[PDB]
């Protein structure tokens, strides 16, 4: 990275002006007597003691246990930006009572209790409890600011390197600080190439949320990556907290400790708009922040296969060559990807009429072989008066603008390029009309989308991106705007998928930018990472950040984009990459082909070994993906949301788990002969998926490993469904027989889900066509049942066999279903691990059905 | 007689032969399903070359065999493409 190209906070003029204010008294008080209090919010005036600004605080108390606090100017000479489009509702509100009252304080419960707001009118202060309890202080060091609109070097005119910033409103920065007593961890704040636990930034630079396109990032630094989520979470062994800063300009994080942590916020524009998540655990602090931003879009199945890219395929030829690849070694793929030369000279919607002549016919041979193409498409429009797309969005008047009027040209892969303004809702619905199968000559159903460069990426632009000064849809200036930029272009592109198919067919879109809601609209990858060993190990806490955050559909380019990777690092890759939610392979223009059949055959096996073990388990990334999609939980989870008690798992960055089922340790150092495996859980067991061997919690395990192991362990207690029957794409599995994997507790007891629907279209939501079961164990007897008696689905999909750890020998196998006598099972049992194997039950997924042991 | 694995593994009742379980641990029981992980299915291909493929690859709804018999089951009807 040359970091001079990217502002540190003391070239960020708002930034310096926000960070040079220095713990203390507070001149912001609440004026009292302007206090008004309604069943859904708390408004009072707040003033400045030297300026005599007069701010409103709007305070409410929320359902599921969150406040929300709004400041704006009370008289400001131009509207403040709001984020639109990221909130998916109204918050329903909770009332607030005064239950206190003196002459500097007033003291609010929320609805009945237990929840209480303290005001404090000077200095101003909130203090947010559950009972006696102090959870949280806003203000606590007085590093409110808030920058008034006016009618100090570069508060105005301000220029980074060569690019000059007019700024016509001048200095209108926001800025709050946040205590949390107790708190010794946070996380979140992507994106960024760090640890999972944030560190402290006292004595260095703020963590950046900015989305910018850094060419050859580096690792364990807060520069600021391509995308942004402003929310944070706190954890500790009795509490969980979140804040959510509902704000899409520039912002600083500032962290750091005293125990207890606090957070100081520094936005460039819009208003102070933050939603404090109470918890109390980190299970209630998901759900509350998916009921602000919404869920995971429930993937097609496909899109959780494997996917096979690089800059880029020559021509049709060579993707066919590619998938015919896949299958004469015997190697499973869903999708084959086109990258930025598929088009004609970077126009998008278009195709290189030498390369990819007859687009159409490409696709149908793929779709003979049940498999998917993904093409690119960018946010940025050729200049060219012989390119439609141009010459449509310049006539309609669709271009970002300038402050002259005139559309920004800037350059990028096409050179000279124009940038739809993707927060104009005509703009988004021009794009997503784009995407029909008239207007996009030469797609097909098959065919599905990669934005990327949708920071904006602007190449002789500052910092690589858009002007400051850049005017948007009702007069916002690009700065008021940024950080939903590319959200809109991942939005407006998975809004087009399922129009083309009349409303049909479930999007798959993968994003390089991204802003909290961005998990509605499909896939996120990490961007340009390099083939070296610490790029494989950061995979792990970069993709927890965002799950943690909601963005659970994530991934890095397997084997790395930038250089070639020795063959045991792209086979350590694969492995890592197999257990992680997106799961593709990538490549740059310059690296050699990486197909995985040009490796020798000892990296070829170990390779389609990781594969085989993915496609498996697609019913059980299937089923956490849906309850992701239902509830907001993480599908890649740090081992302390599972383990919350357990402060050694707080800082774990080098294993995950998946669901509560599969705890995942992939070997990630060149020569490594072992791996040191944390199994928590105080009576818990832990069973290895390829021996069965059992060990039991709390224990570090040194686990030896080969060139084809990926440490993983299923936890005791848990039932994961699995396709044995492994096929060459997911499409050619999808009606196949489940096998069961009973992993026993101490207590001779597991459980477990699976969702099963058609694989790709909203008919599981619009006409409940899909399947929620429950598999439960104790006493003897595995039962299925309905867990969602809604969903109703015709499927040929059976039990064919049930693997049992942890169990004795039984003398006799009996099942039981609804229109059928009763049935003798055969079995087979190992003693020396005590897995029993049942063969062949038989029964339908969709029936209930119980088998007996004994 | 029973049906015995060409491997010698096990020894079953031909009613486990082609029953869409493997058994055999060679997937010799299995010759006409997509049971076995090691199966082959034998494209008789009438008129020209036989050919063996992958146990995973019938009824995947992917034509492989030139005369189609793969596909007996999946919902794709293959032509006969042998010449
Ligand atoms: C909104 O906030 C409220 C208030 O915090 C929250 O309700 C609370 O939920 C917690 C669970 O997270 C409850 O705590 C339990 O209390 C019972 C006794 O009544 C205990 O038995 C429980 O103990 C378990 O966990 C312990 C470790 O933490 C173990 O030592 C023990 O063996 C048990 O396994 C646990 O302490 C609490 O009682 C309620 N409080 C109230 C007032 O209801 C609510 O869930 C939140 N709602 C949403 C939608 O977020
Ligand atoms: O479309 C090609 C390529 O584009 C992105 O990577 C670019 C490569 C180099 O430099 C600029 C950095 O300024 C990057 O945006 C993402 C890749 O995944 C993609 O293959
Ligand atoms: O005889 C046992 C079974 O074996 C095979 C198929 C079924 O027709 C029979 O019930
Ligand atoms: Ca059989
Ligand atoms: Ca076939």
């Amino acid at each position: 990275v040359d970091r001079s190209n990217f502002k540190t906070c003391d070239e960020s003029s708002f930034c310096k002006r926000q960070r040079s204010i220095r713990p203390g008294l507070s001149p912001y008080r609440a004026l009292l007597d302007t206090l008004q209090l309604g069943p859904d919010a708390l408004t009072v005036h707040l003033i400045h003691e030297v300026t005599k600004v007069l701010l409103v605080l709007e305070l409410q108390g929320l359902q599921k246990n969150m406040t929300r606090i709004r400041i704006d100017e009370l008289e400001p000479r131009r509207p403040r930006y709001r984020v639109p489009d990221v909130l998916v509702a109204d918050p329903p509100t909770a009332r607030l009572s005064v239950s206190g009252r003196d002459d500097n304080s007033v003291e609010l419960t929320v609805a009945e209790g237990p929840y209480k707001i303290i005001l404090t009118a000077q200095p101003f202060r909130l203090d947010l409890l559950e009972d006696r309890s102090l959870l949280l202080s806003v203000n606590a060091r007085g590093l409110m600011a808030f920058e008034h609109q006016r009618a100090e070097p570069g508060a105005w005119e301000e220029t980074f390197k060569t690019h000059s910033d007019s700024k016509p409103y001048g200095p209108t920065s926001v800025g709050l600080d946040f205590s949390l007593p107790g708190m010794e961890h946070v996380y979140g704040i992507p994106e960024h190439a760090d640890s999972l636990r944030l560190k402290v930034t006292e004595g260095g630079e703020p963590y950046r949320l900015y989305n910018l396109d850094v060419f050859q990032y580096e690792l364990n630094n807060p520069m600021a990556l391509y995308g942004s989520v402003p929310v944070l979470l706190a954890h500790s062994f009795h509490r969980d907290l979140g804040i959510f800063w509902l704000n899409a300009a520039e912002t600083w994080v500032d962290i750091s400790s005293n125990p207890q942590t606090d957070i100081r916020w520094m936005s460039e524009s819009g208003i102070i708009d933050v939603f404090l998540m109470l918890g109390p655990s980190v299970f209630d602090v998901f759900r509350q922040y998916a009921s602000l931003t919404g869920t995971q879009a429930l993937p097609p199945l496909f899109s959780l296969g494997y996917h096979q890219s690089r800059w880029n395929y020559r021509d049709e030829a060579d993707v066919l060559e590619v998938d015919q690849g896949f299958d004469d070694h015997n190697m499973p793929c869903d999708v084959i990807w086109l990258d930025i030369e598929h088009a004609d000279g970077k126009r998008y919607f278009t195709w290189d009429p030498t390369r990819f002549p007859q687009p159409l016919n490409m696709l149908e041979h793929l779709a003979s072989k049940r498999r998917k193409l993904v093409a690119i498409v960018d946010p940025h429009i050729k200049v060219d008066s012989g390119y439609r797309v141009h010459e449509e969005l310049r006539n309609h008047g669709l271009y970002v603008k300038t402050r002259d009027g005139s559309d920004y040209e800037g350059w990028c892969w096409p050179g000279s390029a124009s940038y739809p303004d993707f927060t104009n809702p005509r703009m988004r619905a021009w794009w997503s009309n784009m995407f029909s199968f008239d207007n996009y000559e030469g797609s097909a159903p098959n065919l599905y989308v990669w934005n990327d460069m949708n920071e904006p990426s602007v190449f002789n632009g500052p910092e690589v991106t858009m002007l400051k000064d850049a005017v948007h849809y009702g007069g916002w200036e690009h700065r008021d705007i940024h950080n939903i930029y590319g959200l809109y272009v991942h939005m407006a592109t998975a809004d087009g998928l399922i129009q083309r198919s009349g409303g049909i067919e479930r999007p798959f879109v993968l994003s390089r930018a991204f802003f909290s809601g961005s998990q509605r609209f499909g896939a996120v990858w990490t961007g340009d990472n390099t083939a070296e060993w610490d790029h494989l190990k950061i995979s792990i806490p970069m993709c927890l950040s965002l799950a943690l955050v909601g963005l659970s559909f994530c991934g890095a380019d397997v084997g790395g984009f930038f250089k070639n990777p020795e063959p045991e690092l792209l086979v350590r890759w694969y492995q890592m990459g197999a257990y992680q939610p997106f799961f593709r392979a990538h490549a740059h223009l310059d690296t050699g082909r990486r197909e995985p059949w040009l490796l020798a055959s000892q990296y070829q096996d170990a390779i389609r070994d990781a594969l085989f073990q993915r496609y498996s388990l697609l019913p059980f990334w299937y089923t956490l993906f849906y309850q992701a999609h239902k509830e907001g939980f993480p599908v890649m989870r740090p081992l302390w949301v599972q383990y919350p008690e357990d402060m050694s798992t707080f800082s774990i960055e080098d294993q995950f788990m998946l669901g509560d089922a599969l705890l995942i340790h992939p070997v990630s150092d060149a020569g490594a002969h072992g791996v040191q495996v944390y199994l928590p859980g105080q009576e818990e067991v832990w069973y290895d998926i390829q021996s069965y061997q059992k060990h039991h919690g709390p224990q570090t395990l040194y686990l030896p490993v080969t060139l084809s192991s990926i440490p993983v362990f299923q936890r005791g207690g848990t039932i994961v469904p699995r396709w044995m029957r492994v096929r060459r794409s997911s499409d050619c599995m999808k009606d196949d027989p489940i096998t069961l994997f009973v992993a026993l507790s101490p207590q001779g007891t597991a459980q477990g889900e699976l969702f099963l629907d058609d694989g790709h279209t909203f008919n599981y939501q619009t006409r409940h066509e899909f399947l929620l079961r429950r598999f439960s164990f104790s006493g003897s007897t595995l039962v299925s049942s309905s867990a969602d008696p809604k969903g109703h689905l015709e499927t040929p999909i059976w039990i064919e066999r049930v693997v049992i750890m942890g169990a004795g020998k039984p003398a006799a196998v009996v099942l039981q279903t609804k229109g059928s006598p009763e049935s003798r099972l055969s079995f087979q049992h190992d003693p020396e691990t005590s897995v029993l194997i049942l063969r062949k039950p038989g029964v339908s997924v969709a029936s209930d059905w119980s088998i007996h042991l004994r | 007689k029973p049906f015995t694995c060409l491997d010698g593994t096990a020894t079953i009742p031909f009613d486990q032969v082609n029953d869409d379980y493997c058994d055999c641990k060679d997937g010799s029981d299995e010759p006409g399903t997509a049971a076995c992980p090691n199966g082959s299915f034998h494209c008789t291909n009438t008129g020209y070359k036989p050919l063996y493929i992958l146990s995973s690859r019938v009824n995947d709804g992917v034509c492989d065999c030139c005369d189609g018999t793969d596909e007996y089951n999946s919902g794709t009807v293959c032509e006969n493409t042998c010449r």
